[PDB]
């Protein structure tokens, strides 16, 4: 079943409510470090600044324990609204932070998960300090609330809301840097670019070169359209699919499903205004939409079970928030974000749609009740030899059949006899 | 030495040219031959130009700060004795429109003041120094907006929070109407978030939005013609603490309020639920009927 539940955080210490916090998943562990804590336990005397503390995430049987590592080779400076991406399974690097609003960092720091050590890459960031204007070595201009997308061998940032020196403006350009030597190179494709936006979340779609960026915030207006850019041919292709209501400061976490990859966007602020003027009003949405890449359409998701409440129950939208999805438990967890008052609440909802892959088609798809024949079921992620099972009938009855993997993409079964010729389905069971 | 730290970096050339201009003048000094009248004309004109420009930059920043302080005011004004929930929105709406217009008027003057600095500074917008300074003016306006919105929220908290109200003689402010409901006792306000029709939380929620709404009037500082200010104000830790405190106070009255409403609900709510045809069940004889009737008369007096 799919529903929104709250997991109580327990441990020696508990992370304070934060807005500019980035949570990503690398290998089998989750590492999240965020600043802008409401409590003034850092810096003090006004001008509240971010806390450079990284806490690992472990969740078992709806129980979460938070552990923070205070030992590192060197400590990176505080980051606010910083995009975070992970290279391979041992190289997570976070770039794009802001110190006391006016200062924006264009420097990049890499943290190795195994040794818990932060390091500067080559001569790209020889000196690290908070400077209002930085325009040397790194091609990207210092910016905050940008989007970082990771592809094999490359890192791409298309986020705006950053400006060289005092001037601040939305960014209409995307910068890609190879992580092999940490070289930073600006990439300008031929296709017409989308309007510059800030506080937008972009992720790779279905393990393909095309990456979709949806919902951005800009000074002129708020844009809520989907743009997908593929490294091959360079020019991005516009699907033209757009969200019903304009959405900004929205976080999206990619989910892997064998039939179609699913993208979920929860939180953020939607405000519809005409050109200039107004724009003061801000509405937070707790409902999270679901998008299928093959379909390329946004479909609203509702809770099947109210758990006897008799009404839908959901957590506060919290505007911008950090959401990480665990493939093993097939659940998406969001730590929340500032929504007027910072709230330290963690809510994780299991995705019923993201059914485990362990069918494409079957042949034959018709058969006689009297006769006995064995059919072929083809699809993805099928188990090999033992521990493989399938369903039979389903037309007001429950059945299981003997089966055997022909290959990891094909299963043979014999059709059971059926009393009545009505409607028959065929499904898969992984026992658990 | 009186020039602002942000000002010198933004336009180093104007200050540096004066220093280069006066550098020869100090070397020139010798009471043996004085050409100070011409020296004075060139030096006073460059110094006055340098001085007047510095004053205009200082005057602009000072004007921006003064406008923000006056605009916050009081977010909510209490008109003596209690009226009604809808009535407070009605009386408050007229006050909110005037306050919103005044904030926009102050914002227009601050925006115009920013244009004057560029004319006085005579520095291209493309140059980074002006861009860094431009963001700084916007940050001060953001900081001022956060303080102004925080004060209005704080004023509501003193009225909204019960402990401050109990100590004071102000006592009641809002008005609640109670009408008996077959399903349960029901208040005109209905004491709950509800998310439908009209409720005190829904109204208070609307009131909180008005402070957030002041974001539109500022319309950013520079670079983006259309910009929002709610995302920045919401991010401030201080604004979140004030908003969080208001929610806690609302929850406290609802709890104790439910207990007060529960006492009536223990007997009155149970009675409305029961059907009249329940009288036969109470009976099971003529003597029993007489005793039940006497008890019923006693119950009528007790209920009155």
């Amino acid at each position: 079943p799919l529903v929104w539940t709250q997991l109580k955080q327990t441990g020696t210490t508990q992370p304070t409510a934060r807005s500019g916090h980035t949570i990503i998943t690398v290998g089998k562990t989750h590492i999240m470090f965020g600043g802008l804590d409401n409590d003034k336990n850092n810096y003090k005397d006004g001008k509240i600044a971010p806390n450079n503390q990284v806490f690992t995430l472990k969740l078992t049987q709806n129980n979460c324990e938070w552990r923070q590592i205070a030992c590192q080779g060197d400590v990176p400076l505080p980051r606010c609204y910083h995009a975070s991406c992970a290279i391979s399974a041992d190289k997570m690097l976070v770039f794009g932070g802001s110190y006391t609003s006016n200062l924006r960092f264009n420097d990049t720091y890499i943290l190795k998960t195994t040794s818990y050590q932060w390091s500067k890459p080559a001569n790209q960031i020889s000196g690290g300090e908070p400077k209002n204007a930085e325009s040397k070595i790194g091609a990207p201009q210092p910016r905050y609330g940008h989007s970082a997308t990771f592809f094999e061998g490359k890192v791409y940032i298309f986020g705006g809301h950053g400006g060289i020196n005092y001037q601040r403006l939305a960014f209409n350009d995307l910068y890609v840097l190879e992580t092999e030597n940490f070289e930073w190179t600006r990439l300008e494709p031929k296709g017409n670019p989308p309007d510059p936006r800030g506080g937008h979340s972009a992720a790779m779609m279905a393990n393909k070169p095309q990456l979709m960026i949806f919902g951005g915030w800009s000074f002129t207006s708020q844009y809520s359209n989907i743009m997908i850019y593929d490294i091959e041919k360079d020019e991005w292709v516009d699907p033209e699919i757009a969200h019903e209501i304009p959405k900004w400061n929205l976080s999206g976490i990619m989910a892997p499903s064998i039939p179609s990859w699913k993208y979920f966007i929860f939180g953020g602020s939607v405000g519809s205004f005409e050109e200039g003027g107004n724009r003061t009003n801000s509405r937070f949405v707790d409902d999270s939409f679901v998008l299928d890449i093959d379909t390329l359409s946004w479909s609203s998701i509702n809770l099947e079970a109210d758990e006897t409440s008799k009404a839908v129950c959901k957590p506060r939208p919290r505007e911008s928030a950090s959401i990480f999805y665990d493939s093993g438990e097939s659940r998406a967890i969001v730590f929340g974000g500032w929504a007027n008052n910072w709230l330290n609440d963690l809510w994780a909802l299991n995705v019923s749609t993201i059914t485990g892959p362990p069918i494409f088609s079957i042949k034959p798809a018709l058969g006689p009740l009297t006769g006995k024949t064995k059919v072929l079921i083809e699809g993805d992620g099928f188990k090999d030899t033992q521990n493989i099972s399938v369903k039979f009938s389903g037309g007001k009855l429950e059945k299981e059949v003997n089966g055997t993997f022909v290959n990891e993409k094909e299963i043979s079964c014999e059709t059971p006899t059926f009393d009545y010729p009505r409607s028959v389905e065929v499904t898969v069971c992984m026992n658990k | 030495t009186c020039l602002l730290p942000v000002e010198e970096p933004l336009v180093k050339k104007k200050i540096q040219d004066m220093e280069e201009e006066v550098k020869p003048g100090i070397e020139e000094i010798r009471w043996k031959s004085t050409n100070i009248d011409q020296f004075i004309s060139k030096s006073k004109s460059i110094v006055d130009q340098l001085f007047e420009t510095v004053n205009k930059m200082k005057d602009s920043l000072q004007k921006i700060h003064k406008s923000l302080a006056n605009f916050n005011v009081k977010i909510i004004e209490r008109k003596n004795r209690p009226m009604s929930p809808d009535d407070y929105d009605q009386f408050l709406k007229a006050i909110f429109s005037n306050k919103l217009t005044i904030v926009k008027d102050n914002g227009n003057q601050i925006q115009k003041l920013v244009k004057e600095v560029l004319d006085a500074v005579k520095a291209d917008k493309k140059q980074n120094s002006w861009k860094n300074y431009n963001d700084y003016v916007n940050v001060i306006v953001i900081e001022g907006i956060s303080t102004a919105i925080q004060t209005a929220l704080l004023h509501l908290n003193e009225q909204i929070n019960p402990v401050f109200i109990k100590r004071n003689d102000i006592s009641p402010l809002f008005d609640i109407r109670l009408e008996l409901g077959q399903s349960g006792i029901q208040f005109d306000p209905e004491i709950g978030e509800s998310s439908n029709q009209l409720t005190v939380r829904n109204t208070i929620r609307n009131w909180i939005n008005d402070f957030f709404n002041i974001a539109g009037t500022i319309q950013r500082l520079d670079t983006t013609m259309p910009g929002d200010f709610l995302q920045e104000i919401r991010s401030f830790f201080e604004i979140k603490q004030c908003l969080a405190m208001i929610t806690q106070n609302l929850e406290w009255i609802e709890n104790e309020c439910n207990q007060f409403r529960a006492r009536f609900d223990t007997y009155s709510y149970l009675w409305t639920e029961d059907e009249q045809i329940s009288f036969n069940r109470f009976l099971d004889n003529l003597d029993l009927f007489d005793e039940k009737i006497t008890h019923l008369k006693a119950i009528q007096q007790e209920i009155s």
